[PDB]
């Protein structure tokens, strides 16, 4: 199917761009999930810390 | 998150606080509060009625 000289370039362009973009999002995701993994240590450790305190 | 209160298990970045939820227990059994039964006053116990 008969096309310009161009086109076909720019078609394959901005797929690039949109799976970078999409690679971005998944990065941020992953990190987020990294910030709750702290959070319920953070909170776990706290409870286990008073224990000692009180039973001495 | 659901195997930590499942008590099924958690693996991935969740895989520390394994052994820290082992140690709050599961039913009436708790690590954490039986520390504090060493510690309990002894008080007598009962025998049948004596004049």
């Amino acid at each position: 199917m008969p096309v310009l000289l161009g086109i076909p370039l720019l078609l394959r362009f901005l797929g690039f761009l949109l799976v970078t973009l999409f690679g971005y999002l998944l990065t941020f995701l992953k990190k987020g999930f990294g910030k709750i993994a702290i959070a319920i240590s953070l909170f776990l450790a706290l409870i286990i810390g008073l224990n000692s305190i009180l039973v001495g | 998150v659901s195997g930590l209160a499942n008590g099924n298990g958690a693996t991935g970045d969740f895989a520390g606080s394994n052994s820290q939820m082992a140690q709050v227990g599961d039913g009436d059994n708790s690590p954490l509060m039986n520390n504090f039964r060493q510690y309990l006053p002894s008080l007598p116990q009962s025998v049948e009625c004596r004049p």
